[PDB]
């Protein structure tokens, strides 16, 4: 009851994967809920967040035209669909979540297991969808 | 704004 | 959408409610709400009241009495940020924040000190970023 999002992005992704970015954000608007970042090119923007949501909710595979931008940097993408896109930069894996209400994301360290990653984000966009947000 | 975590 | 869960899945799962509000401070536009038995439907009207009176003249529940769901509470505690009533077994709990408005109502005998709890803490949630 009452927790911020602050402290549930540090502990439910934050805590579960070495990430170099992490963030929770609204799907209409891209408007921030609650993000972590290390050492990123740019901080994460709102504009950033909004061309995911729409794009994911529009057209997952335009992702495949320009790639997927977050943080000043342009990840590869290897998965889209409405639900879940994936890519690539270089030895990082970025993973990306749609749930009924919000876009959950994170990117891990070079070298970071990507199987990990997927599964702690899918796994919190599951739980998050099953609680109707 | 949205409501807190669930 | 995510409100109307949050209402019933988290502030009415801490409280027996009879009834649950979210809404805008400046239209008393609803976000969720669950009612319980209540004589009528919470209506615009009465949260539009409610979020005036809060804001403007809080000693104006003394007049006006407290009206939710076409019933009346009786103002115990009146300042610009938090009302208190009562009626009966049943208290009432509303919080405003900048731009939000809330209120829960307890079912007979449910302790008003968990309410009151509930109901600020969320008034918390959302002052921590300036709603």
């Amino acid at each position: 009851g009452s927790g911020s999002w602050q402290s549930y992005v540090d502990n439910q992704i934050c805590q579960h994967v070495d990430c170099r970015l992490a963030v929770i954000a609204g799907l209409q608007d891209g408007a921030v809920w609650a993000k972590f970042e290390k050492d990123l090119p740019k901080q994460i923007t709102q504009q950033e967040l909004k061309t995911i949501a729409d794009a994911i909710r529009s057209n997952p595979n335009s992702f495949l035209e320009g790639g997927i931008h977050l943080g000043g940097e342009k990840y590869i993408c290897i998965q889209a669909d409405n639900s879940l896109v994936r890519g690539r930069k270089g030895s990082s894996a970025l993973c990306i979540v749609a749930t009924n209400t919000c876009l959950l994301a994170a990117a891990t360290v070079d070298g970071f297991p990507p199987g990990q990653l997927n599964n702690v984000v899918e796994k919190l966009g599951d739980y998050l969808k099953a609680n109707n947000y | 704004p949205p409501p807190p975590p669930p």
